[PDB]
């Protein structure tokens, strides 16, 4: 009977309005996780920035060269993750 | 040199692993969304309300 | 660390269920509130100046 | 040297233990809060008062 | 000695799969990196000289 | 003697798991520490000279 189907079909819709609901949770969960990782890497680079912020004074430039040269490796990671976070938004 | 060289391989490879792991969830998530939000519109086709092939 | 992900999964689970207020109202409540305290005070600072 | 060296390992390790212990409670506490305050809002969904799928 | 050949066979097996970066980029990353440390330091050595 | 190898195997097993700090930080902690004791003492030797 066509009337009978009208109630079952709408029921099967309800399973996906929650299934799709769960999918969005996973997507947004990754976005939060990806966001957090970015802070840690810049914080480490930030720490090296303070560490390099204590050497170039009183003429110890040679020490500053190595300190900032190490920061460059961390800096690249920050840029890569920064673009990804914006795209995922 | 060998111990220094071999460690570099592990460090580079280890980073590539977690990078792959993160992408796995994202593509899977888009698939379910590309299937869940995908699987509804067809049954609405049976209730099209826009043609003469629907129950409505 | 995985525990933090579970917390993040759960905390953000109902960022969907109860969406945060849009910036438009967030741009108004404070905007009207400043007048609310001052306007209600506008009579205060005048009636009992 | 060995007795001096071995003691340093114990002293460093012992500090790391209580440090781990303190963090355990904090993460567990946030979990229950992230579950208790978490588990209420859904049942309010059954009493949403904002859609046409609630008892209210 | 034959073991070394097997190692060489395996080590060079994926020199094909993952080709090494061409000298052009290898000639630039360091070339830009030297500026990267100095240019970012150029403000460092000037702003907080 | 083989026992020593087992000790060496075990002792160096987690030289991998917990890598030693790189010389760069090892070159700084002491470098900043000398200032830390003297700089904090710099006021000591002056304020209560």
């Amino acid at each position: 009977a066509p009337e009978d189907l009208l109630e079952r079909l709408l029921g099967e819709m309800e399973l996906e309005l929650i299934e799709l609901r769960r999918a969005l949770a996973q997507t947004i969960a990754t976005f939060k996780s990806t966001e957090r990782q970015r802070d840690a890497q810049q914080l480490i680079a930030q720490r090296w920035y303070e560490k390099a912020q204590a050497a170039l004074d009183r003429g110890n430039e040679q020490l500053a060269r190595e300190a900032l040269g190490q920061r460059q490796s961390y800096q690249s990671h920050t840029e890569a993750l920064g673009k990804s976070l914006g795209e995922q938004r | 040199a060998l111990v220094e060289q071999v460690r570099g391989q592990l460090q580079k490879l280890e980073r590539k692993y977690l990078e792959l792991k993160s992408q796995k969830n994202l593509y899977l998530a888009r698939l379910k969304s590309a299937i869940a939000a995908q699987k509804i519109e067809e049954i609405a086709g049976n209730l099209d309300n826009a043609s003469a092939s629907s129950l409505f | 660390e995985r525990i933090e992900t579970k917390i993040l999964e759960l905390e953000a689970e109902r960022e969907l269920l109860n969406p945060p207020p849009s910036p438009l109202d967030k741009k108004f409540e404070q905007w009207e509130e400043q007048q609310a305290v001052e306007a209600t005070l506008a009579a205060m600072k005048a009636r009992r100046s």
